[PDB]
RNA sequence: UGACGGAGCCAGCGAGUCUAACCUUGGCCGAGAGGUCUUGGUAAAAACUCCGUCGUGCUGGGGAUAGAGCAUUGU
């Protein structure tokens, strides 16, 4: 359970144990912009701004197993399919998603449209493998069944502020943050639950960890651009348990996942530049047969 | 010893032959260690991108890329 | 002074150390 | 929403191009008459860091880096770190040597 | 290319006749004139330019002759029988 | 000794001396000033190829920023390596640092001659010293000018019966490697001609030669300051200083 | 470049010294 | 004195002496574990014998082999031979000849060359 | 796509050799070469 | 079809009291022959495995030797 963290022309895996940097990914020509690795953490996928995928083996940046030229735009989101091991979805400023299978990545397995404005965020429904959600600056969040044609969603979820990023808590739930608050909605009611605006600036990321050893069973981290990441209780209405105040504009958080067996992590990164991590820590056989 | 008769290189195991041919193209004349290395790389990478049994992958390939026909110059 | 009695060589061949030698400068 | 951060693809130091995307080691080696060593020891006494590439470089470490390698006494380097008549004759020989076994 | 008395020039139908007659060879056979303007033709047209198009020459002798296409093949023969002729002894020709 | 010193002779050899260097092209080659002393009886002490280190009070010969140094160590070459390296005090002092059995595998011949070539000062672990002849071959030690030195890099002490353990004191080795620099050195020899150098021609005025002279005949004739000193027997009957290639000009007449 | 352009058309040292010199030939 | 058994195997100029005595289980080669055996990537050729058979038939022996000469891969085939038929002159001399049969079946289906050695020599035309 | 003009010579001949001081000292030394060989053989020759 | 360091690790032939460079700066001893010392410049298991680091391309890689331009450092 190490953490990967994307800065300007380097993306750095940090160990759990030292909370020191024990890989480093430096290959890449622009800056990279999001990495993350598979269900079974074997491969490390990274996007770059000048277009590139590259597929890396999680633990040895020195082999490129795969190099996929996916726009001529940059690539701001590259995510693993969570249900499946063969697909790896890609968000661009070409304002379309692609799902590409790692075996064959000459062409786009899928090509997901209908966005008229800078898709920055995309994620996987857990319980149906077919659907993906593409969250959008225009403020639609698009589910699209990749069984069907894909080149239009089948619905679309209006959040009204420019959606900086989307998590999906449950088989039916999801939550969409962007502006200063943000909302959980229903799939199949396509209604919003619920909507927390505890916030002064816009909501940058969403974090959610569940069955974790905890008085609370479900938590839903939220970081901010005032600085802040808070707490909130999916079981409790998504009410405010706790908050953490840092030195300056928090663009991305992160928390150790449910089965961490070991030091418990919490993780912010700023715009500033810095990385600031929180830890929970965890006679003889004559006399013997006397 | 595979080569004293005519058809003893079909009772060779396939992996086998296919690092006999990396041996090949000179530079590397008589690395087998190194080629062996190469074949254990190869088929981890091809059991991490395409989650299937690397050596059924071999053989399928192998089955495919047999030509059936072929033609030859008459004088 | 120092001996090694495995190196007689090491009493002449030993370079004199001062203060002004163990100082940052 | 905003999000201000705090590059140039060609940088002219001591008139010499370099490229930002290669780091400042490799940008101060292929500054001509400087080793790695040379530039490792520039870079930490500049205390930039030495990941860091040249694009991602700040303008006052890049002065105090420029005005190092500038003075050389002043950043205190070791210099450990710092770093055919003949053949006509002999024809002529050969041909009088010739001359003289054809007489003999 | 042929070899007079000394000068290698490349063998030629107007130029050549007595050498050709000498060895045998019939002088209507000695056309790289035709070879000289199909590669103007090939090299200028437009297919060329947009970097779509690979010349190979297969000579009658046997030899296989790569060009690279940013060559730019000049205009008159006789600076064409020069270029060939040194491309044949020395087995490439650079820019 | 004193009149050595105060002797007007000596001063007007050392002017000749440079002027004479300064002149010709084939004493322009040379670069470095010796003293050739005239022991009254014989040393009778073998020659070992150890360097035996002649502390000058008054100047520095050279600073170990300004040679190209290789430390020639005991392999396990690891811990002295990697202690030598991140330690900040001798980080940038040493050029190349390998161990013995490393350098034999590596340098071989021709690669040893350029080797000579790059290095100009070598230092290495006592306990390895001995071995040296054969590893660097014999075109290091001939003519004594990058004879290596020994440096004790533990400051532990071996003992009978019982194992040294191993450390490295980067204090130690700059304090140490700081002495060989700054001094000069002298292999004693058999018969009574000994050479030391003293001074460098483009580095060292003409005092600064004359005081390390002094200090050098101080050094070695004093009854104290055995092993290392004391030396020279029935005292100094001429010294004659002389570059490489130049003639010896001779000086305190006895 | 070109476009249908075609190609284009080609003291003390003299004293000590004689001193050794005429030792050595005086022995 | 304990039941022991010296046995060999050759490839090349390798030669490699196994002594198999009544023990516990110690499997050494050089005075050095099994499972330290260079190279990495053909240490199951010298696994593989014990890996044919079962550890259980490993349990209550001591293996010490002494291998010199030949290169890399000559010792490891000769380390290989010296263990499988150490294997079965034990069984056969201190264990039932039905346990002896039954390892030479499982070592002569696997491989032969565990069992007689591999001798390359020339066949004039 | 870019158009590079070729580098060849007017009047090649693969026989004649292609600064020039230096050219001629190795023509020399080839010269010397020659008659080193020449020279030793006959004197060998003359030997037997 | 790499380079650069570290570490790990494996041969078989070969045993005549016989095996082995040149010039050079000087000091001293000696009637000499020479001896001794000092100086300086030239000749003369690998693989393989493992770990780390650089990085792969007409995006020519090198080698000069002169000259020019502009600046470092400057009486």
């Amino acid at each position: 359970h190490d953490f990967a963290v994307t800065s300007s022309t380097r993306v750095q895996i940090f160990s759990s144990r030292t909370r020191q940097v024990i890989k480093t990914f430096s290959r890449f020509k622009d800056v990279v912009y999001s990495a993350s690795f598979r269900s079974d953490g074997k491969l490390l996928c990274a996007g770059d701004a000048t277009g590139l995928v590259s597929v890396y083996d999680s633990y040895n940046p020195r082999t490129i197993l795969l190099s996929i030229n996916a726009s001529t735009h940059p690539t701001h989101v590259t995510k693993f399919h969570t249900q499946d091991n063969k697909i790896l979805a890609t968000a661009s400023d070409d304002r379309v998603t692609r799902l590409w299978d790692i075996s064959n990545a000459y062409e786009p397995q899928l090509e997901l449209t209908g966005a008229t404005d800078y898709v920055r965020t995309l994620s996987f429904i857990p319980a149906a493998p077919h659907l993906v959600a593409t969250g959008s600056y225009d403020g639609l969040i698009r589910l699209y069944d990749t069984r069907s044609s894909g080149s239009t969603p089948i619905y679309s979820l209006n959040h009204d502020q420019p959606v900086e990023n989307v998590i999906a808590v449950s088989p039916t739930q999801i939550v969409s943050c962007g502006g200063n608050n943000f909302k959980v909605w229903d799939l199949t009611s396509n209604k919003k639950l619920y909507e927390r605006g505890n916030f002064n600036k816009a909501v940058t990321c969403l974090d959610y960890v569940e069955n974790f050893d905890s008085p609370m069973q479900s938590a839903l981290i939220a970081s901010s651009l005032d600085g802040h990441v808070k707490v909130f209780d999916p079981l409790d209405n998504f009410q405010v348990k706790f908050g953490w105040k840092f030195s300056g504009p928090v663009l991305s958080c992160a928390v150790s996942p449910s089965t961490a067996q070991g030091n418990r992590h919490l993780v912010a990164g700023l715009s500033s530049g810095l990385l600031a991590i929180r830890t929970k820590k965890k006679k003889s056989n004559n006399f013997q047969r006397m | 010893r595979y080569a004293n008769k005519r058809f003893r290189k079909a009772q060779c195991p396939i992996i086998e032959r296919l690092t006999n041919s990396l041996m090949m193209n000179g530079r590397n004349n008589g690395k087998k260690l190194k080629a062996v290395r190469i074949i254990k790389h190869t088929l981890d990478i091809i059991n991490v991108l395409t989650d299937q049994n690397p050596i059924q992958v071999v053989v399928d390939a192998i089955t495919n890329t047999g030509p059936r026909e072929d033609t030859t110059r008459v004088g | 002074f120092v001996k090694d009695h495995r190196y007689p060589g090491l009493t002449p061949g030993l370079a004199p150390v001062g203060l002004s030698d163990e100082e940052d400068s | 929403s905003l999000v201000v951060q705090e590059f140039q693809h060609i940088l002219r130091l001591l008139n010499t191009n370099v490229d930002g995307n290669i780091k400042i080691v490799y940008a101060l080696t292929t500054i001509k008459g400087v080793g790695r060593r040379y530039s490792n020891l520039v870079c930490k006494k500049a205390d930039v860091d030495l990941h860091k590439r040249a694009g991602e470089l700040t303008q006052e470490e890049l002065e105090r880096i420029v005005q190092i390698m500038q003075n050389p006494t002043h950043y205190k380097i070791p210099a450990w770190f710092l770093n055919h008549t003949l053949a006509n004759n002999v024809e002529s020989k050969l041909r009088d040597d010739l001359e003289r076994l054809k007489k003999i | 290319t042929h070899k007079i008395s000394d000068k290698y020039v490349l063998l030629n139908c107007d130029d050549h006749q007595g050498l050709l007659k000498k060895m045998g060879r019939d002088i209507s056979e000695a056309r790289p004139d035709i070879t000289h303007q199909c590669l103007l033709t090939l090299l200028d047209s437009p297919i060329n330019k947009a970097g779509k198009l690979q010349v190979y020459i297969q000579t009658s002798r046997g030899i296989l002759i790569e060009v690279n296409p940013t060559v730019r093949i000049p205009r008159t023969f006789k600076r064409f029988s020069g270029l060939m002729v040194q491309l044949l002894h020395k087995l490439s020709i650079r820019s | 000794s004193n009149d050595i010193i105060k002797s007007g002779l000596a001063e007007k050899a050392l002017k000749a001396l440079i002027l004479q260097c300064e002149e010709n092209p084939s004493l322009k080659n040379d670069k470095d000033i010796h003293i050739i002393i005239n022991t009254g009886k014989k040393m009778g002490i073998n020659r070992d190829n150890i360097p035996r280190i002649i502390p000058l009070t008054k100047y520095k010969l050279f600073k170990p920023r300004d040679l190209n140094i290789l430390l020639i160590t005991k392999d396990p070459s690891a811990l002295y390596r990697e202690t030598l390296t991140k330690d900040e005090h001798t980080s940038e002092l040493f050029k190349e640092i390998i161990s013995v059995k490393n350098l034999r595998r590596r340098f071989k011949g021709s690669k040893l001659t350029q080797l000579y070539k790059d290095f100009d000062l070598v230092v290495a672990d006592y306990r390895v010293h001995h071995l040296l002849p054969e590893v660097l071959g014999s075109r290091f030690y001939h003519g004594s000018k990058k004879l290596p030195y020994m440096i004790r890099m533990s400051k532990e002490v071996k003992l009978k019966r019982q194992q040294m353990v191993e450390k490295c004191d980067p204090i130690y080795v700059r304090a140490q490697l700081r002495s060989i620099c700054k001094n000069t050195s002298y292999i004693p020899n058999n018969d009574n001609c000994l050479s030391v150098r003293v001074g460098y021609i483009q580095k060292h005025s003409i005092p600064e030669i004359l005081q390390n002279i002094q200090d050098t005949i101080n050094f070695l004739t004093d009854k104290s300051k055995r092993p290392q000193g004391g030396v020279i027997k029935g005292g100094i009957i001429s010294i004659f200083v002389k570059t490489s290639n130049s003639t010896s000009l001779p000086i305190y007449q006895f | 470049t070109d476009r249908f352009k075609g190609d284009d058309d080609i003291d003390y040292y003299q004293q000590v010294q004689r001193g050794k010199q005429d030792k050595k030939i005086s022995r | 004195a304990v039941p022991s058994v010296q046995t060999f195997g050759k490839k090349k100029s390798a030669t490699a002496v196994a002594h198999v005595k009544a023990g516990k289980g110690l499997i050494k080669v050089n005075g050095s574990p099994i499972t330290l055996v260079e190279p990495e990537i053909l240490r199951f050729k010298v696994y593989e014998p014990l890996l044919l058979v079962g550890l259980d038939k490993f349990s209550n022996i001591d293996i010490r082999v002494r291998v010199t000469g030949g290169g890399h891969v000559s010792q490891v085939y000769a380390i290989r031979q010296a263990i499988a038929k150490g294997l079965v002159a034990y069984h056969q001399k201190y264990v039932d000849e039905q346990s002896k049969n039954e390892l030479k079946k499982a070592f002569t289906s696997y491989d032969r060359t565990l069992l007689i050695a591999d001798s390359r020599r020339p066949e004039p035309k | 796509i870019p158009t590079h003009a070729p580098k060849y010579e007017e009047n090649f001949n693969p026989d004649k050799k292609s600064d020039r001081t230096r050219s001629e000292i190795n023509k020399m030394k080839a010269q010397l070469k020659k008659e080193r060989k020449f020279t030793m053989k006959e004197i060998r020759k003359d030997a037997k």
